[PDB]
RNA sequence: CAGAAGAAUCAUCGAAUCUUUGAACGCACUGCGCCUUUGGGUUCUACCAAAGGCAUGCCUGUUUGAGUGUCAUU
RNA sequence: GAGUUCAGCGGCUGAAUCCGGUGCGCUCUCGACGGCCCUUGAAAAUCCAACGGAAG
RNA sequence: GGACAUGGGUUAGUCGAUCCUAAGAGAUAGGGAAGCUCCGUAUGAAAGUUGCACGAUUUUUCGUGCCUAUCGAAAGGGAAUCCGGUUAAUAUUCCGGAACCAGAAGGUGGAAUCACGGCAACGUAAAUGAAGUUGGAGACGUCGGCGGGAGCCCUG
């Protein structure tokens, strides 16, 4: 429908048929048709019978399953640098955060106050599993401090003391220092045992002694591996029976310390592994990777990841699963956080139902770094997100 | 470089016929009629080509139809060809102009023709390639052609061609055809042969 | 059944590179074939031809101031078939006046005494006859070129004709055809606008390509109605 | 058993390259292409090009080995070799100065008939009628081009005859359905034996050859189509009972009578049946005569457009006088003066159109292409967000091959065109 | 002997069949190939089978070539 | 679940088929050396890799 | 009776041959010889099974570029199978169970837009490579002692 006077678009408009010229390209188009007839290869297909691609998607039904961490309403500010790591207490009322500034800030979740402003770089920080012993292990370079803030009840400080009262051990605005542990390498990730008697420290720089196990009952440290192969990126403890999970650069390894043996080596198939999270049931693992990929591992499915997810535009930094609610989060340097719902069914036939729930946005990105760490609330579907600008977003 | 055997034979025969001493009866065929006169020769010869096999049958069937319905001509004029026929014409002193091909393969087929043509008093010329003569007579090759009679229109043309051959082929060469041919050597060949000759003559006489 | 025509396996990059090197070879050969030799016969042959023309021109002019001037028509088609090196100046000018400055040039002429005497002067070089409606139509419709601002422009559209000839009520190719075939008031202006056609002989047969001095057997003189066949072999 | 050598079967054995096809047939590229034009042969790309190329990776065109083996026993190939022999005998005849024998050789020049090529390419007439449109497009394109040293005068004459015969059949059988006018030319759409035929006829103008197209390729396509059209026209004329070929009036052709020269002597199709149109000297008679006579309308035309006019200028029987010139000095009465677009709009819509709107000097209603069908939403010239995003970013999140990606082109291009031509009506209304 | 009922272990003989070899001829001496065409099967770009082909010297012709062999060509 | 050996029954049913220690031991093979060489110690089929950057 | 008579008996994608080459033999090219025949084995051979690639088709008569025998080993080299059971006579072959190799196409999932990490040696589920140019395995004497393992022997 292109002619002398078409209303479709305005080729050229001609006031009359007589003024219409002769198309000088007609022979060229006909010649191109000849060449296409006997030179253009002909491929035969199934003609893609009329089928809108909207039939390919299945039904996630988010309106039913919607523990929505809706838009953030509480913003915590005051940190002058990137919040490298943050953690929430077992009670869920205290959120301790830290970063390269070396300033440790404890925030009250319900009010948003920064009551504990004592500063005391911060690699990571993790609370103890015992409520009566709220000891926070904070890693600074090669030193880890077991700090028990006086904000808690007085008796809890004494309860945390008796837990302990390779790596060398040593025993201020309320600077209640209890135990300082120094390691040859700069520890990257920290993990706590279920009973609080064991501390796992992982460092990527070291090869022989990348991971160290610290027992508070004997007050000593040791290397769980006689011969460690490959760099170690993160470490954690199984939340159901005592396995130790080593997240290397490429693989995720399960080791039983009781037998001192290897259990399963999960092949992420990824250039670089960033961080890992474990479902409370212990048979599902979520892996964040530098390849902008999220890998869901089902220990009862296969060594290979059960599913692969590659929406992030930048490297996936942190992944965390909510301890009670069937939700998990993934924060990357792109400034956007992906919130997914993972429903785990104990039945063999029922495979886990993993569907997206929300894509949180409006987070500042500084020096190609956006979201650094994310934490789940111990009680409800509330998310603490740490940005590179010192902003902590509470996604209720 | 590795030439094929037949290509090597071809080029060696070319050089060998040059280095050797060619007798005067065989060396006179190295000196052919010039390019201008040969063009004028073949202009006259192409007005007397023998009629083609189709054109002859075309004429004969034309006369056959006339008698088939119901029912004196002129003597045909053309060029005379064929070695035995032409030699018989020269000895009969009937040929006016004999044109000998310069590369008849067994050369002795035509080696006596320049002498026989000069003995009988016939103007003759040696022209290039056996194929040019063959083309005139609708053949692949003619060892020799001859002209005995031409129409009164072309009597003056033939008298001019005969004079040109006399001036450019017989008056020319002449002494050059009485000399042994060959012995021609390259630019550097004599110097190489002189070194070889003096080396051989020194003590290599066995 | 889903057959798709993929991109051609022609490699357009190397194709146009091969186009350019072939063109560069043509320019190389064109600048290479220079200064052929001239034998003595060709010089005499020209002189005999020039004397042949001089006698012809004198005999046509002296005591022969007449022309048979074909009738029952007003439009004639004149094609310059042959040319001779170093024409006599009188012949050179008449060909220039009739706009036959190059060989195979064809021009419409109004049949009258003035064009007839000029054609008689230049008779051995031009083949002329009476075009019909069919010959006039296809010649303009397939080889008509106009004088737009003094360059040779194809008559692809009627807008240019209307722009350059609107004062004489000439708007279309068909209007041009009607004016030419009827010899109207603006016939002189239309012929002025029209470029002379270039009816070069066509060599399609293998025999045509090989034979020398091929000019389709273009005879000279007034060919009458046969020129329609000659145009038909061309357009 | 034996160890099977790698790449001795499968795609490596089924597909053959172009060069290997050349050496197999002992053909040259120009002759291999020419036989590929006449036959139905074309490149075929395999799924695994590297495997089919014996492990190599150079970009190489592929053909079926079975397709090539079918060309080993082609009688046309021996005709290509016979032409090479004849061309050399002609060369020897002329080079030896034998003009008459050259003429005899030219008379007995080896020619080949494309009978079995058409049969083996199109088994049934309806198969030919399907891919007949490309042939008709080319024969009409080359029926108006000037003669070249590449394409002969006989070929041009045959193209005109075959095109005119087909136009005569369509007019006689009233098989024409739609005629559309575009800048490229005139698109005709007819139906024969149920099949649909669509071709293009350009406007007659003194164009120039682009000089970038290879006319050797055009020669073989013209040769193939002319044989195809000849046999198609023979059957169509036999179907109508008309003797084939129709006789040619030499005098009428000499006077440029067009279709009137060929007389078909016997061995909403009536949209304009009760009408006598007249043609002025500013309109495409080669197109208007075709459509009007195809739909029953009688035609008279200006004498300068061609002899054999049944009507004159002064004949009062003229119902309509088509004239695209903006000025008519000798205006008639009862012969209402319209523009050419009136006729073709009537053809497309199958109804009589508004002569007042199409009268001389009036505005021109927009041209409608009958080939364009109404789209799903394209403009014809005549709480939820959370569920939506969840249902839209799960296939790009979870689905394996992400074949849903095709929406990025199917919906995107259609929506952009729909948005443009839907907002166009808003702009034009605002301008009004 | 048994069994069968134009017979016949008949004659004549002009039509046919004629396995592997052998001058022995695709290559070898249980095998190993290539080329053209056709066909099959729980079944098809795979596999299989069938048919017709492929020795050497030379002669006549045909086509395609090679040659710094002999020339012609404004 | 096979085999072997014991018990039975009328094919069937029971059990066991285990834990060691070893040696200039014999046989075979592999690894790491040390000599003597001299004449410094078969070939090919076959498979793999590197340099290279044509093409998209 | 290993005699005679009558019947029965040898089952393989994985074991051998088949494929490769060895010393040598040997047809072909050419040359001898009256001759049955002999010499000769890349030799003054036009020594290429479709030697290979390139091209909008090149005056619809093909141009450009590149690279330039066979036999002879059932002990040498070499893709791949074990266990249990079964016969009057056959078993890595048959039966039952369990594997392996080679080649062939599509399909499904995964991977890169010609992939990353580690100072490095190098690693990984992937990670195109034409012409042309190389490298490695095959593939390499013999003797002595030591170390390792298996089976067998000894024995609680």
């Amino acid at each position: 429908e292109e002619s002398y006077n078409p209303p479709e678009e305005y080729p050229k408009k001609y006031k009359s048929l007589r003024v219409v010229p002769a198309y000088s390209n007609l022979i060229k188009e006909k010649f191109e048709r000849c060449l296409d007839l006997y030179l253009a290869p002909r491929v035969r297909r199934t003609k893609l019978n009329i089928d809108p691609e909207s039939l390919l998607p299945k039904l996630p039904t988010p309106s039913e399953l919607r523990p929505f961490p809706t838009r953030c309403t509480n913003v915590f500010i005051g940190h002058k640098g990137r919040v490298r790591c943050l953690s929430v207490h077992v009670s869920g009322n205290w959120l301790a955060s830290g970063g390269d500034d070396g300033v440790l800030r404890i925030w009250e979740v319900m009010t948003g106050r920064c009551v504990w402003k004592c500063s005391l770089i911060i690699q990571s920080l993790a609370w103890g599993p015992l409520s009566d012993s709220p000891v926070l292990a904070v890693a600074v370079d090669e030193t880890v401090y077991f700090i028990t803030p006086p904000i808690f009840s007085d008796e809890q400080i004494e309860a945390s003391k008796e837990l302990f009262t390779s790596a060398i051990w040593r025993r201020l605005h309320g600077g209640i220092v209890h135990a300082t542990v120094s390691t040859p390498s700069s520890i990257k990730s920290l993990s706590w045992h279920r009973r609080g008697d064991y501390l796992a420290t992982s460092s990527p720089t070291s090869s022989s002694q990348a991971v160290l196990i610290h027992q508070l009952s004997r007050g000593a440290s040791q290397s769980p591996f006689s011969k460690s192969k490959g760099s170690v990126q993160a470490v954690t403890f199984h939340p159901t029976m005592p396995y130790l999970l080593v997240a290397t650069q490429r693989y995720v390894r399960i080791y039983n310390l009781v037998k001192q043996e290897l259990v399963k080596t999960l092949l992420t198939g990824v250039k670089w592994v960033s961080s890992l999270s474990v479902h409370s049931s212990g048979d599902h693992v979520i892996i964040g990777s530098y390849d902008k990929r999220l890998c869901w591992f089902d220990l009862d499915f296969s060594s290979k990841p059960y599913k692969n997810l590659r929406y992030h535009s930048r490297a996936l930094r942190d992944v965390s699963y909510h301890p009670s609610l069937p939700l998990f989060c993934s924060g990357s340097d792109d400034g956007d956080v992906q919130v997914f719902h993972g429903r785990v069914y104990s039945d063999l036939l029922a495979n886990p139902l993993i569907v997206p729930l929300k894509i949180l946005r409006n987070h500042k990105v500084v020096d190609n770094v956006g979201v650094l760490s994310t934490c789940w609330h111990p009680k409800e579907a509330w998310l603490f997100s740490a940005g590179a600008g010192g902003e902590i977003r509470m996604w209720t | 470089v590795k030439w094929p055997e037949y290509i090597r034979l071809q080029r060696r025969r070319k050089i060998l016929n040059l280095r050797l001493k060619v007798p005067p009866a065989i060396a006179q065929f190295q000196k052919t009629l010039d390019k201008n006169t040969a063009t004028q020769v073949f202009k006259l010869l192409n007005k007397y080509r023998p009629e083609t096999a189709a054109e002859k049958k075309q004429r004969l069937v034309a006369e056959a139809e006339a008698v088939a319905n119901g029912k004196v001509s002129k003597k045909p004029y053309n060029v005379k060809y064929g070695l035995n026929h032409v030699v018989a014409l020269i000895e009969a002193k009937k040929a006016k102009l004999v044109l000998i091909a310069s590369d008849v393969d067994p050369i002795e087929l035509v080696v006596f023709l320049p002498a026989l043509c000069k003995k009988m008093g016939v103007p003759y010329a040696i022209v290039k390639n056996k194929a040019r003569l063959g083309t005139v007579i609708h053949q692949k090759t003619a060892a020799v052609l001859a002209v005995t009679e031409v129409r009164e229109e072309d009597k003056n043309e033939l008298a001019s061609i005969v004079s040109a051959v006399d001036a450019n082929f017989s008056a020319k060469y002449d002494e050059s055809r009485r000399k042994w041919g060959g012995g021609i050597m390259g630019g550097k060949t004599q110097a190489l042969l002189a070194k070889r000759a003096k080396a051989a003559a020194a003590t290599v006489r066995l | 059944p889903e057959v798709l025509l993929k991109k051609r396996k022609v490699n357009e990059r190397t194709r146009k590179e091969r186009v350019e090197q072939a063109i560069a070879k043509k320019e190389a050969q064109k600048k290479n074939r220079k200064e052929t030799f001239k034998r003595a016969e060709t010089f005499i042959n020209n002189y005999r031809q020039r004397e042949r023309e001089r006698i012809r021109l004198n005999r046509s002019a002296k005591n022969k101031g007449d022309i048979f001037v074909p009738d029952e028509t007003k439009l004639l088609f004149v094609i310059r078939i042959a040319g001779v090196k170093n024409m006599p100046p009188k012949i050179r000018k008449v060909l220039r006046l009739l706009r036959l400055s190059r060989i195979n040039n064809a021009v419409f002429v109004r049949n009258n005494k003035a064009v007839a005497q000029m054609l008689r002067i230049v008779e051995p070089y031009v083949m002329y006859g009476i075009p019909n409606l069919h010959s006039v139509r296809e010649l303009i419709y397939k080889r008509g070129f106009g004088k737009i601002n003094g360059q040779r422009i194809a008559l692809s559209d009627n807008a240019l004709i209307e722009e350059a000839l609107g004062k004489y009520d000439v708007i279309s190719i068909e209007d041009i055809i009607h004016e030419i075939y009827n010899v109207g008031s603006h016939f002189k202006e239309v012929t002025k606008f029209l470029w002379p056609f270039t009816l070069t002989p066509v060599k399609h047969s293998l025999m045509e390509k090989k034979v020398k001095h091929f000019n389709e057997g273009r005879k000279a003189g007034y060919c009458g109605e046969e020129i329609n066949e000659l145009i038909k072999k061309q357009v | 058993a034996r160890v099977k050598q790698k790449g001795k079967a499968g795609a490596a054995r089924i597909y053959i390259t172009r060069n290997q096809a050349l050496k197999k047939l002992q053909l040259t590229l120009a002759d291999f292409r020419r036989i590929c034009i006449l036959k139905g042969v074309y490149p075929r790309e395999p799924k695994n090009k590297k495997k089919a190329n014996k492990g190599s990776t150079a970009p190489v065109t592929f053909y079926y080995t079975k397709d090539i083996q079918y060309l080993l026993h082609e009688p046309i190939v021996q005709k290509f070799r016979e032409y090479k022999v004849f061309a050399r005998k002609l060369s020897k005849a002329l080079g030896k100065g034998e003009l008459e024998t050259a003429k005899r050789l030219e008379a007995r020049k080896p020619t080949y008939s494309l009978d079995h090529i058409i049969k083996e390419r199109y088994p049934t007439f309806h198969d030919a009628l399907k891919d007949i449109d490309d042939a008709l497009s080319m024969l009409f394109l080359f029926s108006t081009m000037p003669v070249t040293d590449k394409i002969g005068a006989a070929t041009v004459a045959n193209c005109e005859r075959l095109c005119a015969e087909f136009q005569h059949y369509v007019i006689r059988s009233n098989s024409l359905r739609k005629a559309f006018l575009s800048i490229k030319g005139i698109y005709y759409q007819a139906e024969i034996f149920g099949e649909q035929i669509t071709w293009i006829v350009p406007y007659k103008f003194a164009q120039s050859v682009p000089t970038d197209v290879d006319f050797r390729i055009m020669h073989t396509f013209l040769e193939f189509y002319q044989a195809l059209m000849g046999f198609v026209n023979f059957k169509l004329y036999n179907t109508l009972g008309l003797r084939y070929p129709p006789k040619i009036d030499v005098a009428k052709s000499e006077s440029a009578a067009g279709l009137a020269a060929y007389e078909l002597e016997e061995s909403n199709t009536s949209l304009f049946s009760n009408f006598t149109f007249f043609l002025s000297r500013e309109v495409p008679r080669f197109s208007l005569e075709f459509v009007i006579r195809a739909f029953g309308g009688k035609v008279g035309w200006d004498p300068i457009l061609g002899s054999g006019s049944p009507f004159s200028e002064s004949d009062p029987v003229i119902t309509h006088h088509i004239c695209d010139r903006p000025h008519i000095s000798q205006k008639y009465e009862g012969r209402i003066y319209i523009q050419p677009q009136w006729v073709y709009d009537s053809i497309n819509k199958g109804i009589l159109e508004r002569t007042d709107l199409y009268a001389c000097g009036a505005t021109l209603p927009p041209h409608l292409s009958p080939f364009v069908k109404v789209g799903e939403n394209d403009y014809d010239p005549e709480a939820e967000e959370k569920e939506e995003k969840e249902a839209k970013e799960l296939s790009k999140m979870m689905m394996s091959n992400k074949q849903r990606k095709l929406y990025s082109k199917l919906k995107n291009e259609n929506s952009k065109n729909e948005n443009y031509n839907n907002a166009l009506r808003n702009r034009k209304r605002d301008i009004e």
